[PDB]
């Protein structure tokens, strides 16, 4: 487990220097990301895992599918945020692994 | 290059020469080329499950029209010996592809007759995805060898700043096995060479006196070095920052330049090597696939003439490559040529009253 | 469609989560995530912390090194799976693997 | 006038001018990044930050090493040069200046848009907006967090009305998403700045006018790309496709039907300064993409009008280009900051 | 592509449609095919432009004879909405005198 | 609506309000309620109105094969008392309100015509209340 961990820290080094081409190319998005939050794109259904005689708690990532705000206002930032929102697609999934 | 095929009812037997060269029905004063297609007989099937099989068929050949022009723009994109613009005559299996759409041969022993037509379609899907995803794989290794090839020319494109000096300077230059000491590479441009081989004494205290030896000269900045003190290379740097004076730490080695170099020279020969070779397979998937896509166009052609006409098989079709800039003639003629044919029902827009289907570039 | 996962995270972190698509308003229309900051009291963050712990269909929880080290007896005082509480690391705080509470239950086994 | 600048001219603005020239010393050059690169630590990049122009300037400030504070400072330096430049000027910079007030004046009015959504007083936004828009005005505070309020709110005294009159009202703000709302009132400050530019001929026009013709195309085109794929309709692309480009005698037809990326390469080989920098634009691990291309070509026109010095862009050309400064510097310290060396120079430099 | 007879009739006196009341003249010009395929997109493509689809007349005549009485029954039923126009109207007047 | 500074005005009417509540819910049964639909004396109970009855408890009107709803026919076929009248037809329209196989059942029966016959009765007020069950078998027909 410490091995998947060390991996999701490499995974999000990557998502922060994204983040980092982010910020660089479009300026400042962060505010409207943080405002408009209305309902959610990625939901968990609920599940359990007879490993054993028992039974242990288990998730499952579900692509919900709601629309993706779209950045074309702020210097056209449309292929850089696609790009971070693509990394943190991943790192959602991993997580849910994870956890 | 733009083909035209045209089918009718074939009321008389006449028709097997009108095909041909008929005068009264004849394009352009008999001028443009007409040849019979090569027609074989197939079973009817179905009718009530024809219509989807007709219309799912016509979704298929716009897919292995992708398919085909996709395989034709990455032969171009290899951009040697074969291009949309020069090198274009890349036969039709070794004929030329006008001699082989007016000599089009039509075979059994691939496709049995016997079976269902969309058995017969479904193979031709199989065969068509399974050289679609070839070619994906092809596409992505080939590619990655020619940008290796690119990505190591990009370590071999830029000024000394960023281009390594393994066939420029010597294991010797700096102090091999040096006591508390560092040669460090402070790279001065040609405006100031003159000034660090005095100022050298100054610019740090603890270090080698007489390090003005420099050891190369190039256009953007002359190489050079000194030998000092390895807590005074902050020192130095700093001091020297300011005078126009780069820094700049090269580290020589010959075992790990020489095995680049020598990996440069094995991608660059392999990739011939596999370069020829990958034009064979591209022209040999390619020839298949269009063979396989006229077979199932004439397919498509023969299912909607089945449709139209009659419950016999009595069908006659044709060729056509009309003259360049007389084809509204020709739209206005065989609109009357064809129109007897129907003479009730069929505006008109693309449901004509005769059976057509474009074939192009 | 049941749970939905939670942030608790300075604003490049939850930025990047909310990016990731995670966050719904609820029946009192709540936001799913917090925002920590330098200038962000201790109180509110316990306090929102027990807030999304006691909305059960959250399910998945999303904290750092640092912030659950602020409260660490609030967060160690938390022992059960459905619940789950996860410790990631930072840009501003790379993981420390001694400190974690799944690994804290796990302590002994080297 | 008539085509005779330089006895109206220098007596109504060399009093700026030569006070901006001598500001702009500030603005680094490539031998102060051979230096700045080679520190391999935040402290002695704060030192070659500071040994230039930006004379400690992050002084009593951010004891702990970081990257944010930077960038605040530097912006907080931008925004109060501008308006100690803003407030000696006289009526024709006024206008233009003024124009350049409504460029963030726009992206302050649609922050304030959902404000009413979510129900919010105006005083907890206030830091959250950027300062350029303060808006020292009547009503400014307290928009009572109902839409019929912001909009006669922003009609009262806010200089924007003039222009949102035109393009936009109370009950289109309720029915379109706030992207459209944004990329709708840039659009129509943008093609009003064009005709204003070109009304005022001279100089000025003959150096701005290919800059925002540039812009026009450039947001055509990155548009296009960025919206083939997306819930947006064809009739709203046209609604936002700018209208005063290279491209608007001919081409803006082709970009509303130029689906693919490629098609938009094709309709870039329609205007050849363009096809340039769509070659590169490569999209591969190593360079730069289409966005960078475009960015770099607005720094390239920035230089060329540079060239020049009787002009009102020595308060355009000039903010953009520090613009352009900061996002440099603020690239290097993020990445310093973070010891990622691959992509240290993936920046735009300044002559 | 459909090659089977045409069952021709015409309405007179067109009443109004039901949902928005044009008196606008109708005719019926039907065939039937035996396609699954064209029963589906035959069918999208009238509901498309327009199309009234809710019956299926059959000709063994005992639906013939339960849609005559259910006609039959089609006038009491008007009566009863005459009745109701009666009560909404009488209720009227009386209190629109105070 | 009325407020008042005596606290125990308001006590007394909360205590009134809520006893009242639950006097109208021991009130309403539906056992008593079908004891008195059989008995042959009916009256206005305010079980009638009370839409959780007919929302939910309506399918209890169904009786061994509708037992009930064939004695209340049989009610409204003898039976020339106005009130029982009209208050047998309100309850059979409000059970229709609800039940599609109902209704099927009533149009086998013939009961429709009986509330046509009813549509014409000596008293105008239990002329609509008849109307207004005949609406209640409108539903699609």
């Amino acid at each position: 487990i410490i091995e998947t961990k060390m991996l999701m820290g490499e995974v999000m080094r990557e998502a922060a220097f994204s983040l980092a081409e982010a910020k660089f190319t479009a300026g400042d998005f962060s505010t409207t990301v943080i405002q408009n939050v209305n309902k959610a794109q990625v939901k968990i259904r609920a599940k359990k895992d007879n490993v054993a005689g028992v039974t242990l708690p288990v998730f499952e990532h579900y692509h919900e599918g709601t629309d993706s705000y779209e950045l074309t206002g702020l210097a056209r930032g449309g292929e850089q945020l696609a790009k971070l929102k693509r990394n943190y697609a991943k790192a959602v999934e991993l997580l849910v692994e994870l956890a | 290059t733009e083909f035209w095929l045209i089918s009718a009812p074939g009321e008389k037997t006449c028709q097997q020469t009108w095909e041909k060269l008929h005068a009264a029905t004849t394009k352009n004063n008999n001028l443009a080329v007409s040849s019979k297609f090569n027609i074989p007989d197939l079973k009817v099937g179905t009718l009530d499950v024809l219509v989807g099989l007709s219309d799912e068929l016509a979704k298929l050949d716009a897919f292995v029209e992708g398919v085909v022009k996709k395989v034709a723009q990455y032969m171009a994109d290899v951009l040697e010996d074969s291009k949309d613009k020069v090198q274009e005559n890349l036969l039709a299996s070794g004929v030329d592809l006008v001699t082989y759409i007016t000599r089009f041969q039509w075979d059994m022993a691939k496709y049995p007759i016997k079976q269902s037509l969309k058995n017969i379609s479904e193979i031709i899907a199989k065969g068509v995805t399974q050289i679609d995803n070839d070619l994906k794989s092809r596409a992505s290794a080939y590619n990655n060898l020619k940008g290796n090839l690119q990505n190591l020319e990009r370590k071999n494109a830029g000024s000394l700043l960023t281009r390594s000096l393994a066939e420029i300077v010597k294991k010797d230059d700096f102090v091999l096995d040096s006591e508390y000491l560092v040669t460090l590479l402070v790279v001065v441009p040609k405006l100031n060479h003159n000034d660090w081989i005095k100022q050298y004494e100054t610019l740090a205290e603890m270090v080698v006196p007489r390090s003005s030896n420099v050891l190369s000269e190039d256009q953007d900045s002359y190489l050079c070095n000194v030998t000092l003190f390895r807590k005074a290379v902050d020192d130095f740097r700093h001091k020297a920052r300011e005078n126009k004076f780069i820094v700049r730490d090269f580290q020589y080695n010959e075992e790990e330049m020489k095995a680049d170099k020598e990996e440069m020279t094995r991608l660059s020969t392999d990739k011939k090597k596999q370069f020829g070779p990958l034009v064979r397979w591209l022209k040999v998937n390619f020839s298949e696939a269009f063979i396989a896509w006229i077979h199932i166009k004439a397919l498509r052609v023969f299912v909607e003439s089945v449709l139209r006409y009659g419950l016999p098989v009595n069908f006659q079709a044709m060729l056509l490559q009309p003259n360049k800039k007389s084809v509204k003639k020709l739209r206005e003629v065989l609109h009357e040529l064809y129109k007897h044919l129907d003479s009730s029902a069929a505006s008109q827009q693309e449901y004509y009253p005769y059976v057509y289907y474009k074939i192009d570039c | 469609r049941g749970k939905l996962i939670a942030v608790i995270g300075d604003e490049d972190t939850v930025t990047g989560f909310l990016l990731g698509g995670i966050g719904e308003l609820n029946k009192n229309r709540h936001p799913n995530f917090l925002v920590v900051e330098k200038d962000t009291t201790i109180n509110e963050i316990e306090d929102t912390f027990r807030q999304f712990l006691n909305r059960d269909d959250i399910g998945i929880i999303l904290i750092n090194q640092y912030i659950a080290e602020m409260v660490r007896h609030a967060l160690d005082a938390h022992q059960r799976s459905i619940p789950a509480v996860l410790e990631i690391p930072s840009k501003e705080h790379p993981y420390d693997a001694a400190k974690d509470s799944i690994l804290r239950r796990a302590k002994g086994m080297f | 006038m008539s085509f005779f600048p330089e006895l109206y001219f220098n007596v109504d603005n060399g009093y700026l001018e030569g006070l901006v020239r001598g500001l702009k010393a500030g603005v680094l050059s490539q031998a102060d990044y051979l230096n700045l690169v080679q520190c391999e630590t935040l402290e002695d990049l704060k030192l070659h930050l500071q040994s230039t122009d930006y004379g400690n300037f992050l002084a009593n400030e951010a004891s702990p090493l970081t990257v944010s504070v930077i960038d605040d400072k530097l912006k907080e330096k931008m925004v109060v040069e501008f308006r100690h430049m803003r407030n000696h000027a006289y009526e024709p910079l006024a206008s233009f200046l003024d124009f350049i007030t409504y460029s963030y004046m726009i992206d302050n009015v649609i922050l304030l848009i959902t404000g009413t959504l979510h129900q919010r007083s105006i005083a907890e936004l206030v830091p959250k907006c950027h300062p350029l828009g303060s808006f020292e005005q009547m009503e400014a505070v307290n928009i009572a967090q109902t839409p019929a309020e912001l909009y006669n709110a922003i009609l009262v005294d806010t200089p924007l009305a003039a222009f949102f009159q035109d393009c936009i009202s109370e009950q289109d703000l309720d029915e379109m998403n706030i992207e459209i709302i944004r990329n709708t009132l840039y659009k129509a400050y943008l093609e009003s700045f064009y005709k204003f530019c070109t009304l005022l001929g001279g100089t000025t026009a003959d150096a701005m006018c290919p800059i925002l013709e540039f812009e026009a195309d450039r947001r055509a085109f990155i548009i296009t790309i960025n919206s083939f794929g997306t819930e947006l309709s064809k009739e709203d692309r046209a609604k936002l496709f700018p209208h005063c480009g290279r491209l608007y005698p001919e081409g803006l037809a082709q970009l509303a039907r130029a689906d693919d990326y490629e098609q938009v390469k094709n309709v870039a080989d329609y205007y050849p300064e363009y096809k340039l920098l769509f070659e590169g634009a490569g999209s591969n691990p190593g360079d730069k993409t289409l966005e960078d291309r475009f960015f770099e070509h607005e720094v390239k026109l920035n230089k060329l009008a540079f060239l020049n010095q009787f002009h009102f862009g020595v308060f355009y050309a000039f903010v953009k280009l520090k613009e352009q400064e900061c996002r440099n510097i603020v690239w290097i310290a993020e990445c310093i900051a973070q010891r990622h060396r691959a992509k240290i120079d993936n920046y735009i430099p300044i002559f | 592509r459909g090659n089977v007879f045409l069952r021709q009739a015409e309405i007179e006196n067109p009443l109004e449609d039901p949902v928005t009341g044009d008196y606008v003249h109708k005719s019926v010009f039907i065939i039937f095919f035996q396609g699954d395929q064209l029963k589906n997109r035959v069918k999208k493509i009238c509901e498309g432009f327009r199309a009234s689809l809710y019956p299926c007349p059959e000709t063994p005549q005992e639906r013939k004879e339960m849609a005559s009485g259910v006609n039959t029954r089609i006038d009491d039923l008007q009566m009863v909405l005459n009745q109701t126009e009666d009560h909404r109207q009488r209720v009227l007047q009386a209190a629109a005198k105070n | 609506q009325q407020k008042y500074d005596d606290e125990d005005i308001s006590e007394d009417i909360k205590f009134l309000l809520e006893k009242l509540g639950e006097s109208v819910q021991d009130l309403s049964s539906f056992d008593e309620y079908s004891s008195e639909l059989k008995s042959g004396r009916l009256e206005w109970s305010p079980v009638h109105k009370s839409e959780k009855f007919w929302r939910e408890n309506a399918v209890r009107l169904n009786e061994k094969n509708y037992e009930l709803l064939k004695i209340l026919t049989k009610l409204l076929e003898v039976s020339d008392d106005p009130q029982v009248l009209a208050v047998a037809a309100h309850d059979v329209g409000e059970y229709v309100r609800h039940y599609p196989r109902g209704k099927r059942v009533i149009e086998q029966l013939g009961g429709k015509q009986l509330v046509m016959n009813h549509m014409h009765h000596e008293d105008q007020q239990v002329r609509y209340n008849a109307l207004l069950a005949v609406q209640k078998l409108m539903v699609h027909n």
